[PDB]
């Protein structure tokens, strides 16, 4: 199968990316030194070399030298090509303007140079994977630059993105409403579909299901690796009814703006706890249609589903998949939209998930991941617009952004654009 | 990479400076001679943030020490830790300021200020990315206010974009070690509001309270209060020196903690602060650590946050800490004390975690709070300023050193507006 | 045969349930570790797994963490799925209002989640077994919640319940009249039939027949396990004239309200004493029609039988069963109601009762259990209504219940409902 | 899980408190230093009910010790067992109460009460499920009544739902260690009836009787009476700490033992109470154990139950005991003494069994009885109160500390109604 590029932006992207590439090395049995022990699958994410040392086909960018420096000196130092790890001199300071107008453009061209040199060295290219955070300067301002630049030079190629959408209540910053909304305004027209995830939801699942009281980002990012691994498994491992990268956008994006399918995964069970469970196909399948198992803390029952992609993994009997999916279609609580009778997309690969050494989650013989697109997510956008309106009403933090070469009206346009997004979701939630 | 240059002025500044480098040198395992003997490699990876280097391993901390009389600096030089500073950095005069702001700002600081910039610029061009300057002084005195405000104004002109944070001692609410503190303090505030990006208002009286109340140690005043201050300021700059899950920065806190340009006077807090004898009777878990940050018992400012409302709050944790607990407790704090936070800002807490703890501990956190209760402090200074100025209490000393009483009115009028602005943000939405 | 779920509520239910599942493991030879030694019967009460460790199909709920914690750390810790053992934070304090209105509803939804996930994983489901106590807050207030909830989501499915009806004279609490009557008002319309048992009667039998002077709840609950095992034996072991779970309600419930068949068992003989006995079929059969062998201290001779189910066990000659039953029908002292000429229901299974290691009762080759429904039980209800009227007449304890979100009129309605129950029993006792 | 926080006020409270933790620490095998050395795992499973934890195994009992003069507390601190308490919990004043209720309730307790809540709340938010508070004081004194009633009133406002049981010493019927006991006691009762969920009235005179009558030990008064009291209160809270066949709880007893809100003053009893020399001449079976609970010989209150009628009765047995014997004997008691129980309550006995016995025994039981005979006690206090108040015996001391004689009339009128209410429940049904 053909290659796919991964672009990791900001502290969230870089830190999350390291978790992902630990899994890939384990799936293909690649040593952390880069040298495979003494096949055709890894070509999609790994580039060959005359020696036995394969090179990951990813690029890391961060305006702050601190985060990447840990990778550059860690046990994966020899895995990455030294020029891929791009580092700036000063952080964006949780400022959208800095990472998008003043300092973001100083290093944007350097990143493109490595993307082009890496994109040109593949006969075919499915698209780009992009990891970033709405609640940062680099992960929100610099990302918007790449989305725009990657839309012109490589237009009409897939651009999938996993994003850390701001949590409903918890918050590790103060300017999340301003920064998060601004990037959504610019990334709406320059993206295919965004796989939102909330740290609040992942923390809740970790304490609720994984049964560990004291998690950390090093733990959550490993869970986030699973959804990426299952999503991209079809591009590496053989299996009946493989799902390509470009198939997600067609199935999960009815309209250009409505491209926010929240992520879900199953089963998340601790090693000891799993011995008391059966893990049948319906069990894992029905575990993804409850508001207690979501990576974004939104209640699906509040809204309506309008598209769902199921990417089954491991030793799966598709007959059971057909039966399990049929049952979910005939439950009153589960509610799909009126104008989408055909609201599922199945995918199976014969490769059970791998367990990172010392990992928390168990060695499941079978797993499933869902990418449902639900109008209940409009609640999150409305809440974010509400928080944004509270601050900008008094003009409480704009002086930081205006001084960074950002026009005043951008905030006005940003909210108005999100206002239309709310109405667009509302109309889709009804029937004509 | 993100270099910081340290400035210390006045008698208070140098002594705080002096104990500021005894702490950092301990974190990086730097011998008083300047020779590295640490154990962990991370110490060297960012040792260039504060310390320059000379062949043979001699690490030179780029501090700039300035005072108008050799007295205090000679003590630092003769100190056990005085062998580390570059002799060229000490900028000493020959006629110290007599606590009158005008002399240290117009007639005497003017003669010595040009020499200091000649030493800052060398430490400024020796850094590949200079992040911002750091300044430690006292508003009450003459040298920490006169020349400190004169110097901070100058470095603002050349380096408008760079950060410039100030750890400044503020006159105590009821006790006073100087008679002209209102005149000196009032002029200093009128001069910082326009130049300093962030100020950390602290006062001895509140910091005294920590010594006997939460700790149980009556003997020391200045050898230890400075050490609490040094630990606080070290916490703020930790993210630029050690790896962290959520790395912070002087610019990150400014943006989060400064809604409006003229509202940048915070009030720090540090934890844990336990006595040696009662330490074994206490848990070191995250929840308890976070409880004492928001109580007026552990606030290094004289102003009680209860009388006012928080505008923005920043926490900088350290050590191996569970980020879930680091975040659940803050949500808990906001809801429990919903009346202590303004509604027109949906979220008021900023978090940052560093992996490496401070020396001698496995957990720590530095609180930085922007509360409207700080307006009481300026309000109080104005009450004292107007009373003395209403009869020209001491203006003759200040007028005779190249100054005009019109400046005092401007300093009082500008101060009055700062108090008024903080007062506007007591009302709720709509 | 098809599955049946067990729901254990309150300290009585949890403590009684542990006694039951000790028997089931012994009957099927399942190790306490959960792993069967190195077949189709256990599927009704045990769920299979990829490994050899079967999982009991039961749920334990208790508002007080203390009782279940003993199970969670006992020798059966590895037998139960960790999520089945549901525990609250504070006890209901022998208060019907707390376990039904304020604290009961805080954890009721959690129990349903495990019931649904366990009820959905069975192709067929006979019904639910429910163990509780009238004289508790959790066992009376929280139970009523489940009976109501289990009546809607799973209506038209069997709901059998074994209950610790308040003893006539002995009492381990002071508010039994208030609490016991309240649940009866709510559980009358949301239950099939309740198998009442009194600790006073069981204690009397234990000292009278088992010949041990110092019993304990750990001993009585083992006796209560036998009636459950014999009742459900037809669903596990082969035998002529098997009796299904839903057959009890049809035979023993002439009218919707009259569904209180008191339990009886035979033989209860000590190991040493049994060597001097023959244990013929009529002997054990005639031992169940005397007021000295009942689990509820009520005299059948005072009232009249109106339905009886006999569940014989072990090597039984049904011809003897037919002869023995016929004799009981032709005794003047034994008196059935006029309008029920056909007043018996036989059931046989080829599986002799098993002896718990270190148990008191002997290894009987044959046994019988009766579920007779008698109008003599109306005496117990009248006595309970009498005790209730004494207290509520002076309004002696209502302030505890009113402060727990309970309207005053509930006591008035509760007694009036029980008053009609007395008249309903009275009419059935005569002939038109 | 079901956490209890302990409060002890006054000289009597602390000493009872002090011997209250020497018993519990013995049950859980906790060394005076706070280090666990027990043998059975059940001790740790619920050690969090009373003891918090600090790294290294140091278990901190959350007691709050408050008194208006350092005298008594300094003895506890210097005690062998004083090293366990958290130094921050001791709340000590500098001017003790002179046995006048007003000073410890209006002028002096008011100044110190705010400090105590700052220590309760920390122990309150450190518990995941806080069941209820516990309080030990004396009505006769000034600190155990003034501030004790002031504190119990405050914790009622913040924690209305939580349980709050009181083990309180009541003035003796004929002997008195203070002259103003009626004034202090009368005001205290008027203030508890509205706030305390359950009160355990005990008096030294009755408890003296146990020492020489059923035991044979004349030497000690306060070192041992407190130990009988400590064992009694430990029995009440055993179900929350160890497994039991029929687990009980502070709320379970309140519901069973409190028919009406204003009738919550019980009178405890404990068994077995045998002398060391006569112990070998006695059986330890359940029947005999139960006989002595209902005799006025083993009642820790001065009021004899024979003169009145029981309203509700609770037994909390311990150890491996046959529940049939535990229940047959109670049915026996009710029938034998049918005149001692009110008819309008069909059943008056509540039973609870714990598997683990108290240290040094294999069987035990704590009696808790609500009898109308306790009205004699309040009736007696009123007779004494009205006699002194009829001529203003000592009102000038109380009026001069921020108080009014109208409050005394209210306290006498409210007390008179409590006596009247208990009297209504002497008549039979119809
Ligand atoms: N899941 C996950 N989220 C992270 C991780 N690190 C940071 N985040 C999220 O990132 C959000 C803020 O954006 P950051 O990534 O920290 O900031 P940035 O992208 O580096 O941009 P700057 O502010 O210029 O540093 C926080 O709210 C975190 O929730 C991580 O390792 N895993
Ligand atoms: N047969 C039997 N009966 C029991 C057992 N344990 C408790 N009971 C009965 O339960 C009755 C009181 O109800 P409980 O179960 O104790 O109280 P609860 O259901 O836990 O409700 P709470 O009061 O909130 O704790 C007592 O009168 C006992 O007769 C047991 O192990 N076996
Ligand atoms: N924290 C701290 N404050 C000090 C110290 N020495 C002086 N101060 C404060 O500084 C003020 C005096 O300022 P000073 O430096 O003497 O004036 P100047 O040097 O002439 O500008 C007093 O109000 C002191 O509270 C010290 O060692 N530590
Ligand atoms: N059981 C017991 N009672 C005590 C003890 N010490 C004092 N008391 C009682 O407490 C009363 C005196 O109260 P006190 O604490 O001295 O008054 P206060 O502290 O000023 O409020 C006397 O009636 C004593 O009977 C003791 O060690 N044990
Ligand atoms: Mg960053
Ligand atoms: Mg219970």
């Amino acid at each position: 199968m053909r290659e796919c590029i991964s672009i990791h932006i900001g502290q969230a992207g870089v830190q999350m990316g390291n978790a992902c590439w630990e899994l890939y090395c384990l799936e293909h049995g690649i040593q952390q030194d880069g040298i495979i022990p003494d096949d055709s699958s890894f070509g999609t994410f790994f580039s060959e070399t005359g020696s036995g040392k394969h090179v990951p086909r990813a690029v890391f960018v961060d305006l702050e030298q601190t985060v990447i420096g840990e990778i550059r000196t860690g046990h994966y130092r020899s895995l990455f090509h030294p020029e891929q790890l791009i580092t700036g001199k000063e952080d964006a300071a949780n400022n959208y303007a800095r990472g998008h107008y003043t300092i973001g453009k100083e290093i944007v061209d350097s990143v493109l140079d490595r993307v082009r040199k890496m994109a040109d060295q593949c006969s075919g290219l499915q698209g780009f994977l992009i990891f970033h955070s709405f609640g940062g300067g680099t992960g929100s301002g610099f990302t918007s630059l790449l989305m725009e630049r990657l839309s012109v030079d490589y237009g009409k190629k897939s651009k999938l993105e996993f994003s850390v959408y701001p949590a409903p209540q918890i918050s590790t910053a103060v300017v999340e409403p301003y920064n998060s909304i601004l990037t959504t305004h610019t990334t709406l027209e320059h993206s295919d579909c965004a796989f939102m995830v909330d740290n609040e939801a992942i923390y809740d699942i970790c304490n609720r299901n994984l049964d560990i009281e004291r998690p950390t980002y090093t733990n959550l990012n490993r869970l986030i690796g699973q959804i990426v691994s299952s999503i991209t498994a079809s591009l590496r491992f053989d299996g009946a009814l493989n799902v390509d990268l470009t198939e997600f956008q067609t199935n999960l994006v009815p309209y250009p703006r409505i491209h926010f399918p929240l992520v879900t995964y199953s089963p998340i069970i601790s090693a000891e706890k799993a011995y008391h469970e059966q893990l049948s196909v319906p069990e894992i399948t029905n575990a993804c249609f409850e508001y207690s198992n979501q990576m974004v803390k939104c209640d699906p029952r509040r809204g309506k589903y309008m598209a769902c992609c199921l990417l089954y993994r491991g030793d799966v009997v598709p007959k059971d998949v057909n039966a399990a999916i049929a049952a979910i279609k005939t439950r009153r609580s589960i509610q799909f939209v009126d104008w989408c009778p055909t609201g599922f997309k199945v995918g199976i690969n014969y490769q059970p998930p791998t367990v990172v050494p010392g990992g928390d989650l168990a060695k499941v013989q079978r797993a499933v991941c869902m990418l449902s697109n639900t109008t209940a997510i409009a609640e999150a956008w409305a809440r974010l617009d509400h928080k944004f309106d509270l601050m900008y009403s008094k003009r409480a933090f704009v002086h930081w952004y205006v001084g960074e070469g950002m026009e005043e009206g951008e905030f006005s346009e940003a909210r108005e654009d999100m206002a239309a997004l709310e109405k667009d979701y509302e109309e889709v939630g009804t029937e004509s | 990479m993100r270099e910081i240059v340290h400035l210390q002025a006045g008698q208070c500044g140098n002594q705080i400076g002096a104990k500021f480098w005894e702490v950092i040198s301990d974190e990086h395992g730097i011998d008083p001679t300047g020779t590295y003997h640490g154990d962990s490699d991370l110490q060297l990876e960012r040792i260039n943030v504060y310390y320059n280097e000379a062949t043979g391993g001699k690490y030179v901390p780029r501090a700039v020490l300035v005072d108008l009389e050799p007295g205090t600096m000679d003590s630092v030089r003769s100190g056990p830790f005085g062998q580390i500073f570059r002799p060229d950095n000490f900028v000493f005069g020959q006629s110290g300021a007599g606590n009158n702001w005008a002399k240290g700002h117009y007639t005497e600081g003017a003669e010595l200020v040009d020499s200091v910039l000649d030493v800052v610029r060398k430490e400024a061009e020796s850094c590949d990315c200079l992040q911002g300057f750091q300044l430690t002084h006292s508003l009450g005195g003459g040298t920490g206010s006169g020349m400190g405000t004169l110097l901070i104004s100058k470095i603002r002109e050349e380096y408008p974009d760079r950060i410039m944070n100030t750890f400044s001692v503020v006159p105590s609410p009821k006790v006073s070690d100087t008679v002209v503190e209102p005149y000196n303090a009032t002029l200093s505030v009128h001069q910082l509001v326009e130049n300093t990006d962030e100020t950390y208002c602290i006062d001895n009286e509140a910091l005294y309270d920590i010594c006997f109340r939460t700790l149980k140690l009556t003997t020391p005043t200045y050898g230890d209060l400075n050490h609490l201050v040094s630990a606080t300021m070290s916490g703020v700059t930790t993210c630029l020196r050690f790896p962290g899950q959520l790395n912070a920065d002087l610019r990150k806190l400014a943006v989060n903690m400064v809604p409006f340009p003229r509202l940048h006077f915070f009030m720090p807090g540090f934890a844990p602060l336990t006595s040696r004898g009662s330490q074994q009777y206490r848990a070191l878990t995250v929840p308890e650590l976070t409880q004492q940050m928001f109580d007026a018992k552990n606030m290094m400012a004289a102003c009680d946050p209860r009388h006012g409302r928080y505008l923005t709050v920043a926490a900088v944790f350290r050590g191996r800490m569970s980020m879930k607990e680091v975040d659940e407790q803050m949500l808990n704090v906001q809801n429990k004390n919903s009346s202590y936070f303004v509604e027109w800002i949906p979220n008021n807490v900023k978090t940052a975690v560093c992996d490496i703890p401070p020396r001698g501990l496995k957990m720590s956190a530095t609180f930085i709070g922007n509360s409207t209760a700080i307006q009481e402090l300026f309000k109080r200074i104005s009450e004292q300023f107007t009373a003395m100025f209403r009869r020209k209490a001491f203006l003759h000393w200040y007028t005779g050193e190249g100054m005009d009483e019109m400046e005092f009115t401007e300093a009082e009028s500008n101060m009055n507006d700062l108090v008024s602005e903080y007062q506007q943000y007591q009302d709720a939405t709509a």
